[PDB]
């Protein structure tokens, strides 16, 4: 299993995701990794499934229970599934649609579709059945840093770049994108509030946004802020992730409660167990997996 | 022959993909040096101090392979622009380090975007490197004709895109590319990778790369169009771009992933070749010309020099030149002597300037031609072209020719001339002394006597050509003036320029010159009316000749004489470049100037700004007398 942790991702059962790339050294591949105990992990040889990619894990996610979508610094928007015993990870596709490394990706809330975004400055609609392109957006005159899918709306997401764009997405509209500092490098949407997401930029700030009119906002992190993760909580906390190579979880009004530097070099993914909404699993280029005790 | 690269941000297994895109049929390979995601940090503890190793070995593939297959390229996060402090100086470490790294494995070259306006930092980190250690690896700049924010499609509800033209503004990625290699000193190792877009823009804005150091050309996989039988295209509009960019001998690069999913990779550089082929081939002058394109070099002097024997053969080699002058000195032979007089009347030849003799020949084959008698005079002050003259005399001419190893200007001719016939033009017509060789020659032409040529007027057009203002700024040299290579003239075949307004005429002499108070020295202000934005590097000059009557020749483009070669433009330069806007005036001012012993020119630009006056007393170059 290679050095460099990009990804990691529970399931509705706990069953943990891995995704990896070697950054360094001779060969620069990826992999995807299934741990049904997540306290064996990072150690490959007491794991549930594994698989080698040609090229590395940008960015994945879950597709429900059984499938993995996955970014490769390759252009291809990459659909593994595991078989009928989850043992093996299977290639279902590899489309080879963007001109650069894939960087982003999120599946839309029905699930039958997904957003991809790269640093051909590209937005990408993928229709996950039929394996094509449905829609390909030039709205950005940037690297394409993250896309998030709107929780409940299918039409719905949220887009930002290096242009310092963050952009509304709804493919009802005629023109779909709308235009809502230092750049934004991180989204999420709120998970019981429709209207309302978070964002956090180069700089360390997070900052909460109203869709109806940078409004709150903490210095959280001395460096970008690479990832913002909701917990499953009816009232949830958000996890915040960095390059200073630390973890926080924060409150509603964005006020510091926990803060691990357990984590040596960045921080790449979080990720709150459903069997226990307490703890947090974070993961980091320091081949690291981190379980969080957060006093929630 | 296509040279061919292929970009790639994604390079698992570098002698795999190296091997791939060889058997694709591209020459090299470029492909970051360090992977493009792994960000690295250079202040802040912990990640500061990140176990190595920070990127591949160099033991992956040969020396050989490093220096003349791969281009290394930045890593797409090193910003030593942003806004952020600190994303500015990990920038400036990372880079540093990425540039050194692709020295230290000796690559041809290494490529970094100007992908927004200030680029100012990045160009001090690049001159920085530029001034550490001794290397020579090729910077190229991966600018886009089109900026991706003016070429986004028209998606944003709230920030519509302009539908208005900017002219300026449409232009911007040129000001970018002109920022940098400003603030960089115009180093020679610093050139564009023009980046071509799926929709290109206004011709001016393609224009305004005409004598830009142009090393390579992107093209994404995305411009390609798809033919009938599903294969990669591109429009006559991308053609005609191309064909002007085969003409500068650019590297193409393709970049971005397969699309045409039916056909093998090939297929792009197929199109390539196709195009390639398919080009008009190359015209007799640009056959003869390959391999001088702007190749800078001394104006010969024929008057104060002594000109080498392969010298004159490349003279005789223009056979264009001397049907004309034959078809000159025929047309005046029948003009001169009437038929009833033909046997009577047997014409005073004067080949004055005879080299080895071809117009000694000329005159020869015309007075046969025309049925009239001549007395051939073969005046050449060169005592080694008289050699080959007095063999030719003995040999073939005879009694018939007389060979005179003299100066024109001192020669006591034993009798008056009927026609004076000549060959003393240079590029700019005047520039090897025409005017006084002739003038000293005058007393022994006949009262009605004619000069073959009869009149001569040297053309000036204003250029851009960055690429030649480089050109210039090497030819410093020790023990002169360190700016005296700006003051003189090049004889040059221009190429990669733009010529920014239409010839007009300069200098004018005329032969005989009966005006009684004679003075060969002049003053010319030219208004040269510019309809683009651009920079002056200096003045293209040409040149027109009067034969006689209707037989003319030509080195001005536009009346370009077919088939001649023996000339190329001449280039004054300028020392400093001159911003000129759409709509102005470029207005120069010409001095020819001399003393007992020299003749030289003198020049400034006055406006849209002032110059100096180039070349004060002949300081920097003089033509000797
Ligand atoms: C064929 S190139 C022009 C010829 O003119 C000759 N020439 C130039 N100036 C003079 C001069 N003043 N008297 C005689 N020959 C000249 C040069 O030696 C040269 O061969
Ligand atoms: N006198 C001449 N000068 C030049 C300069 C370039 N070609 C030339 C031919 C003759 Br003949």
């Amino acid at each position: 299993m290679e050095r460099q942790l990009e990804a990691a991702r529970y399931r509705s059962d706990g069953a943990l995701l891995l995704g990896a790339s070697s950054l360094s050294g001779r060969c620069w591949a990826g992999s995807l990794w299934l741990f049904k105990d997540p306290c064996a992990a990072p150690n490959e040889g007491f794991c549930s499934a594994g698989v080698q990619t040609e090229a590395g894990v940008a960015d994945l996610t879950w597709v429900g229970e059984r499938g993995i979508l996955v970014a490769s610094d390759s252009g291809a928007v990459e659909l593994w599934e595991l078989d009928e015993n989850e043992t093996l990870i299977v290639s279902k596709f590899c489309k080879y649609e963007h001109d650069d490394i894939v960087s982003t990706v999120s599946v839309l809330s029905s699930g039958t579709q997904a957003v991809s975004g790269s640093k051909d400055i590209c937005i990408k609609v993928w229709d996950l059945a039929q394996q094509v392109v449905l829609s390909s957006y030039r709205a950005h005159a940037a690297q394409v840093t993250c896309v998030a899918a709107s929780p409940h709306k299918d039409s719905v997401f949220l887009s930002c770049s290096e242009d310092n764009r963050i952009l509304l997405w709804d493919t009802r509209c005629p023109k779909p994108a709308s235009q809502i500092g230092y750049l934004p490098t991180s989204l999420a949407w709120h998970p019981q509030q429709s209207e309302v997401f978070v964002f956090g930029d180069e700089n360390g700030t997070v900052s909460l946004v109203d869709t109806k009119s940078c409004v709150l906002s903490s210095a959280v992190h001395s460096q970008c802020v690479t990832g913002l993760v909701f917990s499953p909580h009816s009232v949830p906390f958000l996890a915040s992730l960095s390059e200073d190579c630390s973890l926080a979880v924060l409150d509603s009004s964005l006020s510091e409660l926990f803060r691990s530097q357990a984590h040596r070099d960045f921080v790449r993914d979080a990720t709150w167990s459903p069997l226990n909404h307490s703890l947090l699993t974070t993961v980091g280029w320091d081949h690291q997996v981190v379980h969080h005790v957060v006093p929630t | 022959r296509v040279s061919s690269g292929r970009d790639l941000n994604c390079v698992p297994e570098i002698a795999d993909t190296l091997g791939a895109v060889a058997k694709q049929g591209f020459d090299f390979l470029c492909m970051p040096v360090f992977h493009p995601r792994f960000k690295r940090e250079f202040i802040q503890e912990p990640a500061k101090n990140r176990p190595g190793p920070q990127t591949r070995s160099d033991l992956l593939l040969s020396g050989r392979d490093w220096n003349t297959l791969i281009v290394g390229k930045l890593s797409p996060w090193i910003r030593p622009d942003s806004k952020v402090e600190k994303i500015r100086r990990n920038s400036e470490a990372a880079m540093l380090q990425e540039l050194n790294f692709g020295a230290y494995l000796g690559l041809p070259a290494f490529l970094l975007p100007l992908n927004q306006e200030d680029n100012t930092n990045l160009a001090r980190v690049l001159t920085n490197h530029i001034h550490t250690g001794h290397h020579s690896s090729m910077f190229w700049m991966r600018v886009p004709l089109v900026a991706p924010e003016d070429l986004r499609d028209d998606i944003i509800e709230n920030a519509p895109t302009t539908h208005t033209e900017e002219y300026s503004g449409e232009e911007k990625t040129w000001m970018w590319w002109h920022n940098f290699r400003t603030l960089c000193d115009y180093s020679k190792r610093i050139a564009v990778a023009l980046e071509i877009g799926a929709d290109l823009p206004s011709n001016h804005v393609i224009d305004r790369w005409l004598g830009e150091p142009i090393k390579a050309a992107i093209l994404p996989t995305s411009i390609f169009l798809t033919n009938k039988k599903g294969f990669p295209v591109l429009s006559k509009m991308h053609q005609r771009l191309i064909f002007r960019l085969l003409k500068l001998e650019v590297q193409f690069i393709i970049t971005g992933t397969n699309h045409h999913s039916e056909k093998e990779f090939c297929s792009y550089l197929q199109y390539l070749e196709y195009l390639s082929q398919n080009r008009p081939p190359p015209n007799a002058y640009e056959l003869f010309a390959k391999g001088y394109e702007d190749y800078l070099q001394s104006p010969l002097q024929p008057l104060m020099d002594n000109l080498e024997s392969q010298t004159y053969e490349v003279f005789e080699k223009d056979p264009i030149k001397y049907s004309q002058y034959q078809q000159a000195i025929y047309k005046c032979l029948l003009d001169r002597v009437p038929e009833e007089e033909k046997d009577t009347n047997v014409q005073v030849l004067m080949v004055l300037g005879a080299g080895r003799g071809p117009l000694v020949n000329a005159s020869l084959r015309a007075a046969k031609q025309a049925d009239r008698r001549i007395k051939l005079y073969a005046v050449e002050k060169n005592p080694n072209a008289v050699v080959t003259l007095e063999n030719w005399q003995f040999e073939e001419w005879g009694s018939q020719v007389t060979v005179v190893s003299s100066d024109m200007r001192e020669w006591v001719a034993p009798e008056k001339a009927d026609i004076i016939v000549s060959e003393l033009l240079g590029s700019f017509a005047d520039n090897e002394l025409s005017p006084e060789c002739l003038d000293g020659a005058q007393h022994f032409l006949k009262d009605d006597g004619v000069s073959i040529p009869g009149e001569y007027t040297s053309f000036l057009a204003p250029i851009s050509s960055s690429k030649l203002y480089n050109e210039v700024r090497a030819c410093r040299e020790k023990d002169r003036d360190p700016e005296a290579q700006f003051e003189m003239p090049y004889v040059v075949r221009l190429h990669n320029f733009h010529q920014l307004s239409a010839p007009q005429p300069c200098f004018t002499f005329s032969h005989p010159n009966r005006d009684p108070m004679i003075d060969n020295n002049r003053y010319c202000t030219l208004e040269f009316p510019v309809e683009v934005n651009t920079v002056l590097h200096g003045f293209a000059g040409y040149f027109e000749t009067v034969l006689y009557q209707d037989i003319t020749l030509s080195i001005r483009p536009e009346t370009h004489s077919p088939g001649m070669f023996s000339w190329f433009p001449i280039l004054f330069p300028i020392k400093q470049p001159i911003t000129v806007r759409e709509g102005q005036t470029i207005c120069v001012r010409f001095w020819r100037c001399s003393n007992s012993k020299k003749v030289w020119y003198e020049w400034a630009v006055t406006a849209p700004v002032c110059s100096a006056i180039h070349n004060p007393t002949g300081r920097s170059y003089t033509i000797g007398l």
